[PDB]
C-alpha cells in the first residue's frame, strides 16, 4: 500500500527540466499536442499513478495551459495547469523498438516511467541506461531464462541484435575477460524482493552452460549446489520477500570461454544473527529450520528428539507456513545439495545435530533463584539442556557454568558471582546465534575448500548480490553498514564512468577539461575515515568503559562539523542523527548501537566450543583470539571485510544490474509509479542518464556521420575531392552549429546532444519536399503492420464468435 | 448420444442433413462450430451429409483446446494498458469487423446480456460464453 | 463506382484500438495511410474529438479514388521518379520514420522485386494494390 511518506519522498525526486513546445511561431497550439502532467483527479484517487497524459487545447496561453486528459480515460473536461506542471511527451515512439532509455527524445521522469512500463507490460523487463542494466521483477515465470534462451544469447552471432537481458551482461563480461585478460565483476543491487538473487542464479546458469562439456563438472556441480544450501541457511520469509536473502554474497568464478565453471570461491557477510532468536509477526526464521523439522524422517526425529515447527521458542509459532513453499521438497534438495558439496553422510548428520541442538537449547527455560538474584535452569528442563549440549557436541557442565556463573573485576580483583535471569538468557541466546552463524560460515569454508584453485585466482569473474540503499522509518546499525557499502559501490560506478569517458576523449584528442565528476568522497570519509568518522567513534565508544549510545552520538556531532555530511537530528537529537548519503538524507537511530556492535560471542564460552571432541564443532570458531578488543567488534570487522572486498572489485571491470520491484503485492503486471520512481532514484538510473548526456555525448565515425547527415549539406557530402574527415568539417561549418557544439577527433565527430538534435532538424528541413511522400509511405506500412497483428489473433476470435452463436441457440 | 440422433432426425431429409442444420444441432449439443469447421466438411462431403458424416462433423466441432486463455487473445491484443477491461464499443467493433463477424445487433445483445456496465472484464465474458 | 466505407472503418479501429474515437495524432496517421494530406490550416479546422462517423465522411471527401497515392507519384505530372535505394532509406531515417528495419524490409518486400534505384511509381502502385 502506498504510504503518504512514499508520496512525499516520490514528489521530491520529481523535477521539471526542459520546456514544452506546445505553440508554433504564430503562437497557436500545435493541433493535438500531448504532454504529461501530475495534476489530475486520476492521481488524487489512485496512488499507483503519478502522471497522466493530456492534450493541450486550442487557445491555451504560454503561461497557463488548458489541457484535457486522454490517458487514462477521463471526462473531456478542460482544466488549467501552470507550465511547470507539464512535461514533454514521447508521443509516437514504440518503446519496444530499442533497448536504452537515452535514445528517447525526452528522458524526463514521466517519459522514463512510461517507457519502462510499456516494455514491462509486454514482458520486456530489461532496459539499459548505459552502463546500467535495469531489471524489473515480473513476479511470474516469463520463460525468458530457459536453456533455450541461454543458448540463444550465447550462440547468436551478434547479440546486440537481441533485446537487453541479464545474459547480455553475462556474455559481454565473459567476452571481455577472455578478450583482454581482465577480471570482471557483476554487481546486482536493489531493494528487498526486487529480484537480485534470481538474476544472480540466472547468470550463474548461463556461465555453467558449456557449448561442449565441462571436465570440471564436479566443481561446477558443487558451486551450483550451494545455491539451495545458502538460501536455506541464510534466507528467510519476510513481509517483503518470501525468500529474502539475509546476508550479502560475493563470489569469484573461473569460467571457460565456451562456458563451464572450473573454480570458484564464496563469501557471505552481514548475516542477520538476531533472526534466529525472534521474528516479527508474519515472518519466519531461516528456511532450514522449517525444512528440517518438517522434512526429517522418523529415525532422524527420534534420534534428535525433534518436535514440531510450532513447538520451538525460537520459531514464531504462527508463521510456519509460506504459500507456494514446500519445505519438505526443499529439504530433500538441500540434503542432495550438501552431498554434491562433498559432505559425507556423517558430516551432514553433524550439521543437523547442531541445528537440532540450537533449537533445543532455545527451549530451555531459566528462572530467578533468590536466596543476590541468580539464574538457574528450570529443573524440569535440565534434561532438555543436556540433550541440547549433546546435540552440539558440547560439554554440558562447562556450558552451564558459562551461562550461570559470572566473573566481574572490582577494584583490581576477580570476583565470582552469578548472572541474573535476564543476563543469563542473553548468554544462552548469544550461544544459539553464534553457533548458527559459525555453522553457516563453516559450510561455506568447506565448500571453498573443494572449489577454490590451489594458487589463488589469476583472472576471475566476480559477482556481488547485495542490498541496495535502504531508507526505513527506523534505520539501525544494520542499515548503516548496508548504506556505507553502497557509498563504496556508488564510487565504483562514478569512477568507471569518468575513467571510460576520459579515456575516449584522450584517445580521440578531445579536451577533458569539460568533464564532470560528482564525488562522494566527503560522505565516505564522514562514515569511515579513521579517527574522524562515525565508524571510528562507534568503535571508540564500544572500547570505552561507560560508553553509551548518546555519548557516541554526542562525540560524533561535536567532531564532524567540518563537513555537511553529518547532521544532528532536530527531533530527539540525543540518540538520532542524519547522514547526507548520495541519494539524500537518511536518519539513523543510535539506540542499541553499542549493544549490536558488541554482539559477538567471546571469552571462555568460545574456548569450551573449541574443546568439543567433534572435529566440525572444533572448527566453528577455529583460530578466534581469546578475550573487549576491536577485533571482536562487528563494525571494525565489517570495515576490514568491506575494504578488502572493494580492493578486489576495484581491480575489475564492473557491470551493474539494478533491480526494481514494481509493486509491494508480489503481483505481475501491476505498476506502482511512486514506488518505482523512488527506486529509479535510489539506483542512480535517472543520474546515469544525466551523466551520459553531458558534454560531447554523441560520437560517430566520419563515415557514420556522413551516412547519417548526408543531406545537411548534400553538396559537401558528395564531393569526391575532399576526404571523409574533411567533409565532416565542411558540413558542420556550413550547418550553423556553434563551434562549442562539436569537436572533430582522430576518427570521430563529437557532438553535444543539443548539437545533434539541431543537426537532425537541419537535415529534415533540407528534405521538406519528401515530408508528404514519407508520411504516406510510413502510415500505409503501419496500417499493414497493424493488420498483420490482428490476423494472428483471428483464429482465437473465431472461437469467441462461435461460442456466442452457440449461446444464441441455447435461448 | 441419443440427443445426437434425435436432433439429426428433426432436421433430416432423405437421410442427409444440411450443413446449416448440422451446425445448428452441434450448438444444441453445446458445441461451437465456425466457418473453418463448415469449410472442412464441405471439402469432404459437399453440402449434405449422411448420418456417418454428420457424426464426423460433430467430431471436428469439439475444440477441446478452447479455454479462457485461447479465446481472449484478440481482446487482450487491444488492451494496451493491460487493465483486463475493454469498453462495449471496443468489443463490438472487434466482433463485427473480423472473423465470422457478428452483426451489430448480435454483438450488442451478447455484451448487454453479460453486463450492464460499459467496461467489460473480457476474461469473464469469455468464461461466461464458454459454458 | 467503388465503395471504401468498409476499408475506412477497419482502418480507423486499427489506429484507434477499436474505440469509436481517435486521438488527433493517430488520426493524422490514419488519413495518411490512405494518401490524404492536410494543410496546417485544414488541420486546425478539424474537431478536437474525432469519431468514426466524422472520419468516414472526411475520407469520402478527401480520398483520391483515382490516384490514392498521388503524393508518392502523380501520373498527371511527367516525372519520367527513380532514386537510389540507400538514399531512399536515408531520407526515411532523416525524417524520423517509425518504420523499424523489419518494416523497411516490409516496405521493400511490397515495393522491391530485385535489388535495383527504386521507382516511386512502383511504390505507389504496390501500396495501391495492398489497400
Ligand atoms: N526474473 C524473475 N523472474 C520471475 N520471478 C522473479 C524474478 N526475479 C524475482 N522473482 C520473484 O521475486 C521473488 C524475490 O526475488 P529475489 O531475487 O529473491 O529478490 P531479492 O534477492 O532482490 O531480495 C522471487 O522469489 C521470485 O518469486
Ligand atoms: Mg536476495
Amino acid at each position: 500500500a502506498v504510504t503518504n511518506e512514499e508520496i512525499k519522498t516520490a514528489s521530491k525526486i520529481v523535477r521539471r527540466v526542459s520546456n514544452v513546445e506546445a505553440f508554433d511561431k504564430s503562437g497557436s497550439v500545435f493541433k493535438g499536442y500531448q504532454i504529461w502532467t501530475d495534476i489530475s483527479p486520476t492521481i488524487e484517487n489512485d496512488p499507483n499513478i503519478m502522471f497522466v497524459k493530456c492534450v493541450v487545447q486550442q487557445g491555451s496561453k504560454k503561461e497557463k495551459l488548458t489541457v484535457v486528459q486522454i490517458d487514462p480515460p477521463g471526462t473531456g473536461t478542460p482544466y488549467d495547469i501552470d507550465p511547470t506542471h507539464a512535461w514533454n511527451c514521447n508521443s509516437q515512439v514504440d518503446p519496444m523498438s530499442f533497448g536504452d532509455i537515452g535514445l528517447l527524445n525526452h528522458t524526463n521522469i514521466p517519459c522514463v516511467l512510461d517507457f519502462l512500463k510499456h516494455r514491462y507490460l509486454k514482458n520486456q523487463i530489461y532496459t539499459t541506461a548505459v552502463p546500467l542494466i535495469v531489471a524489473i521483477n515480473p513476479y511470474k515465470d516469463l520463460g525468458n531464462t530457459t536453456n533455450e534462451w541461454i543458448r540463444r544469447y550465447r550462440d547468436t552471432a551478434d547479440h546486440t541484435k537481441l533485446p537487453p537481458h541479464v545474459f547480455t551482461c553475462a556474455r559481454e563480461a565473459l567476452s571481455n575477460l577472455h578478450g583482454v585478460n581482465k577480471s570482471q565483476t557483476i554487481i546486482v543491487s536493489g531493494e528487498s524482493g526486487a529480484g537480485k538473487t534470481e538474476a544472480t542464479k540466472q547468470i550463474m546458469r548461463y556461465f555453467a552452460s558449456s557449448k561442449s562439456g565441462n571436465m570440471d563438472l564436479r566443481i561446477q556441480t558443487a558451486i551450483m549446489a550451494a545455491n539451495p544450501v545458502l538460501e536455506a541457511f541464510g534466507n528467510a520469509k519476510t513481509i517483503r520477500n518470501n525468500n529474502s536473502s539475509r546476508f550479502g554474497r560475493f563470489m569469484q568464478l573461473v569460467i571457460s570461454h565456451e562456458g563451464g565453471i572450473r573454480y570458484g570461491s564464496v563469501v557471505a557477510f552481514l548475516l542477520e544473527k538476531s533472526r534466529i532468536i525472534t521474528q516479527d509477526d508474519n515472518e519466519r526464521s531461516y528456511h532450514i529450520f522449517y525444512q528440517f523439522l518438517k522434512g526429517a524422517n522418523s529415525t532422524m526425529k527420534s534420534k534428535f528428539g525433534l518436535k514440531g515447527v510450532t513447538e520451538y521458542k525460537l520459531l514464531n509459532p504462527n508463521s510456519t507456513e509460506v504459500s507456494g513453499v514446500d519445505d519438505v521438497k526443499d529439504f530433500e534438495e538441500v540434503i542432495e545439495s550438501l552431498k554434491n558439496m562433498e559432505l559425507s553422510e556423517s558430516d551432514i548428520e553433524v550439521i543437523f545435530s547442531i541445528v537440532a541442538g540450537i533449537l533445543t537449547l532455545g527451549n530451555v527455560r531459566l528462572i530467578e533463584k533468590q536466596e543476590s538474584d541468580a539464574a538457574a535452569i528450570m529443573d524440569e528442563d535440565m534434561g532438555v539442556f543436556n540433550k541440547a549440549c549433546e546435540l552440539m557436541y558440547l560439554d554440558p557442565e562447562l556450558i552451564k557454568r558459562e551461562i550461570l556463573i559470572k566473573v566481574t573485576v572490582a577494584g583490581g580483583t576477580k570476583i565470582e558471582g552469578r548472572w541474573n535471569k535476564n543476563d543469563a538468557e542473553v548468554l544462552k541466546s548469544s550461544l544459539c546465534k553464534a553457533m548458527y552463524e559459525k555453522l553457516f560460515l563453516w559450510i561455506i569454508r568447506h565448500l571453498n575448500s573443494r572449489i577454490e584453485p590451489e594458487g589463488g585466482f589469476k583472472t576471475f569473474m566476480g559477482m556481488l548480490d547485495i542490498f541496495g540503499f535502504e531508507v526505513f522509518k527506523n534505520n539501525s546499525l544494520e542499515q548503516l553498514f548496508i548504506n556505507i557499502t553502497n557509498e563504496m559501490l556508488q564510487k565504483n560506478f562514478v569512477d568507471i564512468v569518468f575513467e571510460r569517458e576520459s579515456k575516449l576523449y584522450k584517445d580521440e584528442g578531445i579536451s577533458t577539461a569539460e568533464l564532470k565528476y560528482t564525488s562522494n568522497k566527503e560522505v565516505i570519509n564522514v562514515l569511515c575515515e579513521k579517527g574522524k568518522s562515525v565508524l571510528s567513534y562507534l568503535e571508540d565508544q564500544c572500547l570505552a568503559p561507560g560508553g553509551t549510545d548518546e555519548k557516541f552520538v554526542s562525540s560524533c556531532a561535536t567532531n564532524l562539523k567540518e563537513n555537511n555530511k553529518f547532521t544532528p537530528a532536530k527531533v530527539a537529537s540525543n540518540k538520532n542523527f542524519i547522514i547526507q548519503h548520495t541519494i539524500g538524507p537518511i536518519q539513523y537511530c543510535a539506540e542499541s548501537f553499542l549493544l549490536k556492535n558488541k554482539d559477538v560471542l567471546r571469552g571462555d564460552l568460545v574456548e569450551v566450543i573449541k574443546d568439543s571432541p567433534n572435529p566440525i564443532v572444533q572448527q566453528l570458531f577455529e583460530g578466534q583470539v581469546i578475550e573487549i578488543a576491536k577485533g571482536s567488534l562487528i563494525g571494525s570487522q565489517f570495515l576490514n571485510q568491506l575494504t578488502s572486498l572493494m580492493n578486489l572489485i576495484n581491480s575489475t571491470e564492473p557491470h551493474f544490474i539494478r533491480c526494481i520491484k514494481p509493486n509491494e503485492n508480489k503481483k505481475p503486471l501491476e505498476w506502482c509509479e511512486p514506488k518505482i520512481l523512488i527506486q529509479l532514484h535510489a539506483l542512480s538510473i535517472l543520474e546515469a542518464l544525466v551523466l551520459r548526456q553531458l558534454g560531447y555525448s554523441y560520437r560517430r565515425t566520419f563515415e557514420e556521420f556522413l551516412y547519417q547527415y548526408k543531406f545537411v549539406d548534400i553538396a559537401a557530402a558528395e564531393d569526391s575531392s575532399v576526404e571523409n574527415q574533411n567533409k565532416c568539417v565542411n558540413i558542420l561549418k556550413l550547418s550553423g552549429l556553434s563551434e562549442s557544439m562539436y569537436k572533430i577527433g582522430k576518427s570521430m565527430v563529437f557532438l553535444k546532444q543539443e548539437g545533434a538534435k539541431i543537426l537532425t532538424k537541419i537535415q529534415r528541413e533540407k528534405l521538406v519536399e519528401w515530408e508528404n511522400c514519407v508520411s504516406v509511405i510510413e502510415a500505409a506500412i503501419l496500417k499493414h503492420k497493424y493488420k498483420q497483428k490482428v490476423n494472428k489473433n483471428i483464429p482465437s476470435l473465431l472461437r469467441v464468435q462461435a461460442h456466442i452463436r452457440k449461446k444464441m441457440v441455447a435461448q | 448420444e441419443s440427443d445426437v440422433r434425435i436432433y439429426f432426425n428433426e432436421k433430416s431429409s432423405g437421410g442427409k442433413i444440411s450443413i446449416d442444420n448440422a451446425s445448428y444441432n452441434a450448438r444444441k449439443l453445446g458445441l461451437a462450430p465456425s466457418s473453418i469447421d463448415e469449410k472442412k466438411i464441405k471439402e469432404l462431403y459437399g453440402d449434405n451429409l449422411t448420418y456417418e458424416q454428420y457424426l464426423e462433423y460433430l467430431s471436428i466441432c469439439v475444440h477441446d483446446k478452447d479455454n479462457v486463455e485461447e479465446l481472449i487473445k484478440m481482446f487482450a491484443h487491444f488492451d494496451n494498458n493491460c487493465t483486463g477491461y475493454l469498453t462495449k464499443s471496443q468489443m463490438k467493433n472487434i466482433l463485427t469487423t473480423w472473423g465470422d463477424a457478428l452483426t451489430d445487433q448480435e454483438a450488442i445483445d451478447a455484451l448487454n446480456a453479460f453486463s450492464s456496465e460499459d467496461n467489460i472484464d473480457y476474461k469473464l465474458f469469455c468464461e461466461d460464453i464458454l459454458q | 463506382a467503388s465503395d471504401m466505407e468498409e476499408k475506412f472503418r477497419e482502418a480507423f479501429i486499427l489506429f484507434s484500438s477499436c474505440s469509436d474515437h481517435i486521438e488527433m495524432y493517430k488520426f493524422f496517421e490514419l488519413m495518411n495511410s490512405f494518401g490524404i494530406i492536410l494543410t496546417n490550416d485544414e488541420k486546425a479546422a478539424l474537431p478536437n474529438d474525432i469519431n468514426m462517423d466524422y472520419w468516414l465522411n472526411f475520407a469520402k471527401k478527401h480520398y483520391n479514388y483515382e490516384q490514392p497515392f498521388k503524393h508518392i507519384n502523380n501520373v498527371n505530372e511527367q516525372n519520367t521518379v527513380q532514386i537510389k535505394i540507400d538514399n531512399f532509406l536515408g531520407i526515411m531515417k532523416a525524417l524520423d520514420t517509425r518504420l523499424t528495419e523489419s518494416d523497411l524490409n516490409i516496405l521493400l518486400q511490397i515495393t522491391n522485386p530485385e535489388n535495383k534505384t527504386l521507382n516511386l511509381k512502383t511504390v505507389s502502385q504496390k501500396l495501391t494494390e495492398s489497400i
